[PDB]
DNA sequence: TCTAATGCGAGCATGCTCGCATTAGATTTTGTTTTTTTAGCGGTT
């Protein structure tokens, strides 16, 4: 169900990703999202703190690329959470 | 005891390293060592995880990871306080030590959303893949000819038969395959049109593809000169004819005349078709000789047809009509490529639907995902390579002799920064080069070879090895003996010169055993007498025990199946000789890739399947009729067809079953087999293809019965990997028997196959027949290598077109209309060129073969005449160089072609040839030497076995036998029984919500009533408006949701409060709700046979309300039922019935409290909303 | 499973099972795939197959019986797509033939009205599904569409039909998950609806997210009993009180095992994530070394006994190494012996041999290996002969010895019996030289063919015999018109050579295989290539006529049956009559010195002619037949 | 599909090569590559 969620919140917010707009498309993709964001409420990491985990990487290698991710997973995190609130 | 170059190569370090060297190095030893080295070392270390190792097979990759953990472990015998070398034991299962395509497959999986992959991607069966593309190839011809562009039926028309258009099929996909090996395959395809582009004024000479042409009349005019001098030579003999000279000496000149002119096409066309040889000068007189005479006109006769195959070639058109043909070809090939573009795309958009991707994917995705910016060739490095480089501290490479442009682009975006300062290690021989077929370019080794010095400075390095350590000398010597006479130049494209000869290094104590052999063979196949004379050596090896030296152990082992080892070039002869040698009962395996749906069982089994998918199929029907899972027999047969004769075979079967009796034995077995099918039937459509399978195969037994028939372990195995095929394709693609059969139907039409399964593991002692191919890297005590006198695979010549690595496609002139075809120069050159390639290629397989050996060396081949062929090597062989002539090895057919001539300046067949250190055992077999019944004795058990009777008499297990197959076990009845059991088991489809009436469901009123119930404070009896204001404190908390909150007789729940029962909880001196509990009980309660023994049943429910008065303890329980509704006398009429609706369950609970609070409950009671009764149990 | 299915041994295995195999799961998705794929064979029969689309009450042997027949005539005739929702009737011929036509016998009208009636129950639903999917635009009306298709087939009932059928055989687990596997697709398109129920998809997204849900189906976990052998894992699995423990596929890269790092974050993205003070789960490096953890945990697990298992090969044969596991094992315990598992018992001792035999089955499968073996000259246990003697002495001996007869199993035939030749093959046999060509080849050959009359599966495919026919026939025609307006072979121009080939083409490509060259594009240029073909052959044969003396007589002249000739005819030992029935392509008449002349010209697609070798073995005997 | 054998006649040095044409035979592939993590039901209907 939540997978469902994330495919529409996809659809929604692909043009505003940094890094994963090719991959958005794929249907794998989406169960991966799905994984993290509940690996992310597993270890009590709100939409917030996810949001200023990508703005610290914006300013180590893979730093640059990490925070891309993290910016796009926020998105679909905070979006989530906003489509769920009141009612799941 | 490292040679002092293996440690160079060891140790080096700073720049990109290649090592070459012959075979036997311990190249593959060194790049070994070299990470064991740069991981255990106290100076500076590095974990395995920073190594990038790049194997050619999976089981290098695994050898090299213990070989190293061993290694690892010593290091940690001397050094126990260690924590690092410690930590890299356990690293070694997180290490990139794996094929090229393991590493693009990790590639792939970490940055798959940098291109248009799914993460979940998975590589595709080779059959599944090439159906996938079968299907689109269909689709797109579908779409062009509905198109109907005159372009493309211009194609067409030239490329196909004159009925069907398969042809065209099968070209566009072998050019598609083709360009797949560059690393820009459009690109490489957008090429084509160049060769194309050129016009009658147009200097042949200048053009790229005319290179090869110009070689090849330089070839062939010397191939006949020299052919002539042979015979101006042959004048001078005694015996020689003197008057033919001034005839010779004419062509000489003639042929002298048109070398003069090589360079300009356009003389030679004036010049070639004009040479005419002077009428043969009779020479009559007994001071001559026959044979020399007869000899000489054999040469002439020679270079006659060397000049007719050089006119017909090139000179029956002006090349002016040449060029211009050319030209005619262009808009066919433009139309080509863009037909071959087309398919590529849209196989891609296939696959990419699918989210799967080709073997071929791995290479093209994973340069795609290392490169940002590729600019006319130049790649620059994406993050992807930036992190593989950074990850990577060194990247090593074997078997880098058949690395190919892709893989090399790979490797060269992976690998840190420029080849002076690099980090790329390789090891290699380009002598031991084998996969050209598969586009590999060893050219990529050799310019590396020619650019690195050993200095190193400023470039690459370089780092010979002289040494051989894997063999003894007669292999050596034997194997540099014939590729300094074969290997060179035009056929080798490498020089077999001093520092490319094998060197001994190895200590072997001598034997007068270890001579290589030569058998040559002269209504039977050719193929059994080869495996007939295999067979009987390798007796002659085990009569006599041949003695097999462990070079690093010192410790001799007597001599072993496993040691010999049969290299064939081709497995066409390798089921023959499987079955020759188990005639003479040898141990045989060889890992086959054919034949598995020729294997009675496999077509058998399948059968099976088939009828169970649609019995109307006649011939699977009387496949599996016939077969011994039923057994009728031909009359039996034809009894089944005269029941109907015009209907389907399976409506015949039918009719029959309608008609017989009982009592008939084709009844009964046809009965059998139908209820059987209809089980099967219906098995199928709630399970999988191996489900059936399994299950298909203990309701016939029929693996069972085949593995008690000839070939009976083979057969098992066949029908074992039914199973596991079945398991594999529906794990992936092909769930369900009829996808399963259609995808096995899909696959044989195509000419796919799959291999038969193997009986025997490899670890056995068996000997080995594999392909020359499969033997690289690898080493053996004894090698057999047959099939020399079998000719070569030269098909791709034939076609009307041809394909190259470097000028692209080569075709016919084809006119559709006027029906003429002729070939372009183009075509003429590739065609010249390919020849040249394949027979180095074909030499360098050899070279392998023979290197693979220890210490032993057979050569089987077969011929038509000894003596004849005895002529024609001598014939080629009378050079006095030490490399035979260029033509004569362009000459080449078959590998005898090759051995033999340079054989035969042999002794045993100028002193620094015939005296060469190498040994050679001829053996002239014919057929009739190798063609050379038992005793009769009867046995008692086997006709016992017939009749079905027992075996006489007393054997020592019988006793033991029996008791186990009587055996049944003690506790077997409870082996079934859940443990979990309901309160209301013990007594013992629906729609979606978006199309229902919203709320109100009659039962979840009833659990509302309970929260309240349950929520509701017992300090008092409430008001009615109390209650309400509990329920939005309720709602509130969301306890209960508002939808539940709606609906709730208010009225129903304070009543209870009034009544004296429930006055006897709210004044109650101790209360509880919601009690949950799990109760044991013994399984014969529940279950007659239980036992004590058998473990309890594990019961478990809530109980509602529970209560203490200063009397006693009890027991409250409420019911959501329906009493004043309808009952005739009401509650009294359901009184006695509602007591009986819960009674089971009462006990139940009753027993619960009383077991394990082990205090009696005085009285329970049940409370009914609907008229508010209470009633007492 | 299947193999403690064998060996009598109750199990618990502790994990859930795809429903990936059910018959609903495959149906909506078979279904699905019909609409994207407009009606392909394999989509539509997959969904057919499923036999949730079978006539609610009707016996489901008959129905699929009507099916299979069907099935055939789609393979048969090519059938896909709009020609499902076509209004024609199909149209059935049991065979047609160029240069006869023929009027539609009553057997061929009963087969015509079984196919068309089984096809009217076939498409309605799944056309109306079609119709409503183009129709519906959001998700829930394309679910609602869905479900509407499940409700209208009468699916839960005949899932229910299902369970109580399984249930009445005592199969209650697989009885249950009927149940399981309604509830689970429901729950699917609620929670659908749910999420995206008023958006607006394709039907491509749709059938994506649809598939991509079923393929994560589970069944519920089957409850455990009062005593089974527990079947698990080493990461999750949980016990107590184990006695015994058998650690399994203790191999290189399985134990420990190698962790995928791939999702969203890398090894090095969570460990650099660590650094600055964000902790997640475990990366891959942490894993690898928390497998000795785990190793330790399941070897210290048992309380009696331990064992230690690992396969060497593949299921295909490829090699597997033995874990550093085994080799630790190796130095803690170097005096302990490897134990060896085969299903050879000879590589094994007696008193292991003796543990093969646990109950009736497997005793009667390495039984007949066993005597296989022995019959090979080897010593097989003593095992074995206790066995093979106690199998004999119980009470139904006669299937072990049927399963033993493998022993002595030959491919032989047995000779036909005098009066079921007589009936098979008549008291006169009609036939042509095809057939006994047939017959000197091999006579088993000629026995499923002109015996029982097996046939092959027929594809809609253009084979060479069917361009044979048409050859033959197109010469026909074009010699029949050339009679018909008094013009000769010689007389004919290109312009008319061309002209009559193509027109004869024409005439004869709506009869030939089922129409197929009027099937697509491509098949309408093979039809143009047959028609070139005919037209060059048309020339050649106007040059030959115009350089033979011969003239022919008559084109596919026939001897026996309804043709002119008479059969030449043959008397036998048995009495029977057998009379011989063909057709002559072509024969020459000639005036000589020597007297009247004639001879015969067959049109053949091979550049091959006459091999007497072939002739002396009966393999080619229809030219000399004909000139006789 | 290319190499080899067979047949016949013209030009050359009555018997021999050579040209040419043609057919007929037989003779014939090699190959490798994965894993997918992530905590059993549910008493009461
Ligand atoms: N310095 C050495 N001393 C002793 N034995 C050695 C030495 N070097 C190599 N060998 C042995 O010689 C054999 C050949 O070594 P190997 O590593 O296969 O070389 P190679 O160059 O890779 N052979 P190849 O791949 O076919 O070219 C192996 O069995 C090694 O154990
Ligand atoms: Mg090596």
């Amino acid at each position: 169900g939540v997978q469902m969620l994330l495919r529409k919140l996809i659809e929604e917010h692909k043009q505003e990703f940094k890094v994963y707009q090719k991959a958005s498309d794929k249907s794998g993709f989406t169960a991966q999202v799905e994984r993290m964001l509940t690996e992310f409420k597993r270890y009590c990491l709100e939409p917030e703190d996810i949001r200023r985990m990508a703005e610290s990487g914006t300013a180590y290698r893979g730093e640059r690329v990490l925070s891309e991710k993290l910016h796009d997973l926020s998105i679909l995190y905070q979006q989530m959470e906003k489509s769920l609130a009141d009612q799941y | 005891t490292w040679t002092d170059d293996q440690w160079n190569a060891i140790v080096s370090t700073g720049q990109d390293i290649l090592v070459a060297a012959a075979a036997g190095s311990g190249k593959t030893a060194v790049l070994v060592e070299r990470m064991i080295r740069k991981i255990t070392a106290e100076e500076n270390p590095i974990d395995v995880d920073r190594l990038l190792v790049v194997t050619f097979t999976n089981a290098s990759a695994a050898e090299m990871k213990h070989r190293i953990a061993e290694a690892l472990e010593k290091e940690l015998v001397q050094r126990p306080g260690s924590l690092h070398i410690r930590r890299q034991l356990s690293l070694l299962n997180r290490a990139s030590i794996s094929t090229l395509h393991s590493f693009c497959l990790q590639v792939l999986k970490k940055y798959y959303y940098l291109i248009d992959l799914d993460p979940g991607f998975r590589i595709a069966d080779q059959t599944e893949g090439e159906l996938i593309g079968d299907e689109v190839l269909d689709e797109l011809f579908e779409d062009e000819y509905a198109k109907g562009e005159k372009a493309f039926f211009e194609l067409v028309d030239r490329y196909t038969t004159d009925r069907h258009d398969l042809d065209l099929q099968f070209l566009v996909k072998q050019v598609y395959e083709y360009s797949r090996s560059h690393p820009n395959p459009e690109a490489w395809l957008e090429s084509f049109v160049h060769l194309y582009d050129v016009s009658e004024k147009s200097a042949i000479e200048e053009l790229p593809f005319y290179q090869y042409v110009k070689e090849d009349i330089a070839m062939v005019l010397n191939g006949a000169k020299e052919k002539l001098l042979r015979a101006l030579e042959l004048t001078k003999a005694p015996g020689g004819p003197a008057p033919r000279a001034d005839n010779f000496l004419d062509d000489l000149a003639q042929i002298d005349e048109l070398i003069q002119h090589q360079d300009d096409f356009s003389e030679l066309y004036k010049r070639v078709p004009a040479v005419s040889f002077k009428r043969a000068k009779a020479v009559k007189g007994d001071e001559f000789d026959p044979a020399l005479l007869d000899e000489a006109t054999d040469l002439r006769n020679g270079a006659k047809k060397l000049l007719e195959k050089l006119k017909t070639d090139y000179f029956t058109r002006s090349p002016e009509q040449h060029l211009k043909s050319l030209a005619e070809m262009k808009p066919v090939i433009e139309t080509l490529v863009q037909l071959v573009i087309s398919y590529g795309k849209r196989f891609e958009a296939a696959k990419q639907e699918k989210s799967i991707i080709d073997f071929s994917d791995l290479e093209h995705y994973c340069l795609a995902i290392l490169t940002a910016e590729n600019d006319k060739g130049e790649r620059e490095p994406s993050e992807a390579a930036r992190f593989y480089q950074e990850q990577f501290h060194e990247v090593l490479v074997d078997e880098y002799q058949d690395t190919n442009l892709v893989q090399e682009s790979i490797l060269q975006l992976v690998t840190s920064g420029p080849e002076e300062t690099g980090n790329l290690f390789m090891v290699g021989d380009v002598k031991q080069s084998i996969y050209r077929f598969r586009l590999a370019e060893p050219l990529l080794f050799l310019s590396k070879y020619k650019r690195f010095t050993e200095s190193g400075e400023g470039t690459g390095r370089k780092i010979d090895l002289n040494k051989n350590f894997r063999s003894r000398a007669d292999i050596l010597d034997s194997t540099n003996f014939l590729f300094k006479q074969l290997m060179g130049g035009k056929i080798g494209e490498v020089d077999y010169d001093e520092q490319a000869e094998l060197k001994l290094g190895a200590a072997y104590p001598d034997n007068d055993e270890t001579e290589t052999e030569l058998l040559l063979i002269d209504e039977l196949e050719t193929v059994q007498f080869e495996a007939k004379a295999i067979a009987k050596e390798i007796r002659k090896l085990i009569s006599s025990p041949f003695k097999v030296y462990d070079g690093k152990k010192k410790t001799h082992r007597n001599i072993q199946y496993r040691d010999i080892v049969i290299l064939l070039r081709s497995m066409p002869w390798a089921p023959q000789i499987m079955e020759e040698l188990r005639a003479q009962g040898i141990p045989v395996y060889a890992n086959l890739t054919s034949g598995y749906f020729e294997a009675v069982e496999v077509a058998v089994a399948l059968s099976v399947l088939k009828v169970i998918d649609n019995p109307y199929q006649d011939i699977p029907l009387a496949s599996v009729l016939r077969s011994p899972i039923v057994g009728a027999d031909e009359n039996e047969l034809s009894l089944i067809r005269l029941e109907n004769k015009k209907a389907p075979y399976y409506e015949a079967m039918k009719d029959y079953l309608a008609a017989g009796d009982r009592s008939d034995e084709l009844y009964q077995k046809l009965n059998t087999f139908y209820g059987h099918l209809q089980k099967w039937r219906a098995f199928s459509k709630n399970h999988s293809v191996s489900e059936l399978i399994w299950e298909v195969y203990r309701d016939t037994k029929y693996m069972d019965y085949v593995g008690g028939m000839p070939g009976g372990k083979q057969r098992q195995a066949n029908l074992r990997v039914l199973y596991d095929r079945a398991r594999q394709y529906e794990s992936t693609a092909f769930r369900g028997l009829f996808r399963f059969l259609r995808f096995i139907e899909r696959m044989q039409e195509r000419g796919d196959d799959l291999g038969t399964a193997r009986g025997l593991s490899e670890q056995e002692d068996v000997v080995r027949l594999m392909t020359i191919h499969s033997s690289k890297g690898l080493e053996f005590p004894v090698v057999f290598v047959a099939g020399l006198g079998r000719n070569f695979n030269m098909m791709d010549l034939n076609k009307s077109y041809l394909l190259d690595k470097e000028l692209g496609f080569g075709t016919k002139y084809i006119h559709p209309q006027l029906r003429i075809s002729y070939p372009t120069l183009p075509l003429i050159a590739m065609k010249k060129k390919m020849r040249r390639e394949l027979l180095s290629e074909e030499l360098r397989v050899l070279y392998v073969a023979l290197t693979r050996a220890k210490e032993k060396l057979f050569l089987i081949g077969s011929c038509k005449d000894h003596q004849k062929q005895l002529a024609k090597w001598q014939a080629s062989a009378s050079q006095t160089d030490w490399l035979l002539p260029e033509f004569d090895r362009y000459q080449a057919r078959t590998y005898l072609d090759f051995i033999g001539p340079a054989l035969a300046r042999h002794r045993d067949l100028h002193a620094d040839i015939s005296g060469h250190p190498a040994r050679f055992a001829v053996q002239m077999i014919h057929s009739y030497d190798l063609l050379d019944e038992r005793m009769e004795e009867k046995s008692e058990r086997l006709e016992a076995i017939r009749r079905g009777e027992p075996v006489p008499g007393s054997f020592a297990f019988d006793e033991k036998a029996r008791e186990q197959l009587s055996w049944t076990y003690p506790h077997q009845e409870v082996t079934q029984i859940r443990t979990k059991q309901s309160v209301s088991e013990i007594k013992r489809y629906r729609r979606p919500a978006f199309m229902m009436k919203k709320g109100l469901t009659a039962a979840e009123k009833g659990t509302a009533m309970h929260t309240v119930m349950q929520h509701i404070p017992l300090s008092h009896v409430p008001s009615i408006e109390e209650a309400e204001q509990t329920v939005h404190r309720l709602y509130e908390k969301e306890l209960l949701t508002e939808e539940q909150k709606d609906a709730i007789d208010i009225e129903e729940i304070v009543q209870f409060f009034h009544t004296e029962i429930g006055g006897q909880l709210i004044g109650a001196k101790w209360k509880d709700r919601e009690i949950p509990f799990s109760l044991a009980l013994p399984a014969k309660e529940i279950y007659p046979d239980a036992h004590e023994a058998d473990e309890p049943l594990l019961v478990q429910g809530i109980i509602d309300c529970l209560y203490e008065t200063e009397d006693g303890l009890y027991l409250l329980a409420y019911k959501s039922d329906r009493i004043e509704g309808k009952f005739q006398h009401g509650f009294e009429g359901a009184a006695p019935i509602l007591k009986k609706r819960y009674e089971t369950q009462i006990q139940l609970y009753t027993k619960a409290v009383e077991q394990i609070a082990k205090t009696k409950v005085k009285g329970c009671a049940l409370y009914f909303f609907d008229g508010g009764h209470i009633l007492t149990l | 499973k299947e193999v403690f299915a064998d060996y009598e041994i109750p199990y618990f295995i502790d994990g859930k099972a795809s429903m990936l195999n059910h018959p609903l799961i495959e149906f909506i998705r078979s279904s699905l795939d019909v609409l994207k794929g407009n009606w392909r064979y394999e989509a539509v029969f997959r969904c057919v197959k499923t036999e949730l689309l079978f006539p609610l009450n009707e016996p489901k042997a008959k129905v699929r019986e009507q099916v299979d027949q069907l099935e055939n005539y789609c393979i048969a005739y090519g059938i896909k797509g709009d020609r499902w929702t076509k209004g024609d009737r199909f149209q059935y011929r049991r065979f047609v033939s160029l240069d006869d036509d023929f009027a539609q016998t009553d057997q061929e009208i009963e087969m015509e009205n079984m196919l068309n009636d089984t096809r009217d129950w076939i498409v309605p639903p799944l056309f109306q599904l079609q119709k409503r999917m183009k129709k519906a635009k959001t998700v829930q009306e394309k679910a609602e569409a869905l479900y509407r298709y499940l409700e209208e087939t009468d699916v839960p009932l005949k899932l229910d039909q299902e369970r109580q059928r399984a249930e009445d055989d005592g199969r209650i687990i697989e009885a249950q998950q009927h149940q399981q596997a309604w509830d689970a697709v429901i729950q699917l398109l609620e929670e659908f609806v749910e999420m995206m129920g008023d958006d607006e998809i394709s039907l491509d997204l749709f059938q994506q997210m649809i598939e991509a849900g079923a393929e994560s189906l589970t069944f519920s976990l089957i409850p455990p009993a009062l005593d089974q052998v527990f079947v698990g894992n080493m990461d999750l699995s949980r016990m107590y009180g184990t006695s015994c423990t058998f650690v399994l596929g203790a191999n290189d890269g399985v134990l420990p095992a190698r962790p995928d790092e791939n999702g969203v974050l890398s090894d090095d993205d969570r460990e650099w994530l660590k650094t600055i003070g964000v902790e997640l789960s475990s990366g891959g490096r942490e894993r690898l070394l928390d497998e000795h953890f785990l190793i330790y945990m399941a070897f210290s697990s048992p309380s009696d006994r331990l064992y230690v298992s690992y396969p060497i090969a593949d299921a295909e044969g490829k090699t597997l190494l033995p874990s550093m596991i085994v080799k630790r094992l190796e130095e803690l315990f170097p005096h302990h012996k490897e134990r060896l598992l085969t299903n050879e018992p000879e590589q094994v001792s007696d008193e292991e041999q003796l543990m093969y035999v646990v109950n009736k089955s497997v005793a009667q499968s390495f039984t007949a290996s066993q005597l296989r073996l022995w019959t090979r000259e080897y010593d097989i246990s003593d095992v074995w002969w206790s066995t093979y003697n106690v199998l004999m002495s119980e009470q139904d001996r006669l299937q072990s010895k049927k399963l033993f007869s493998s022993l002595f199993f030959r491919n032989e035939v047995k000779q036909l019996e005098r009066s079921v030749s007589r009936q098979l093959y008549g008291e006169r046999i009609q036939g042509s030289v095809s057939r006994m060509e047939t017959f000197n080849a091999c006579p088993f050959s000629h026995f499923a063919s002109h015996g029982l009359h097996l046939k092959e599966r027929q594809f809609f495919k253009l084979e060479a015999p069917d361009i044979g026919q048409l050859f033959h026939s197109s010469l026909k025609l074009i010699s029949d018109r050339l009679r018909d307006e008094k013009l000769d072979w010689r007389d004919l121009t290109k312009e008319q050579c061309e002209l009559f080939s193509y027109d004869a083409v024409e005439r004869l490509a709506p009869k030939l295989q089922k129409e197929i060259l009027l099937s697509s594009n491509r098949h309408y240029y093979v039809k143009e290539k047959l028609q070139k073909i005919v037209t060059r052959v048309s020339g050649i044969l106007s040059e030959h006529a115009k350089a033979s003396g011969f003239v022919p007589i008559g084109l596919e002249l026939g001897f026996g049956g309804k043709g002119p000739l008479p059969p030449l005819t043959f008397q036998l030992k048995n009495g029977c009559t057998m009379e011989l029935v063909g057709r002559i392509d072509r024969v020459d008449k000639a005036e000589s010195s020597k007297g009247l002349l004639l001879r015969i010209v067959a049109y053949k697609s091979s550049d091959k002619g006459l091999d007497l070798a072939e002739v002396y073995y009966g393999l080619a005997l229809q030219m000399l037949t004909y000139l006789d």
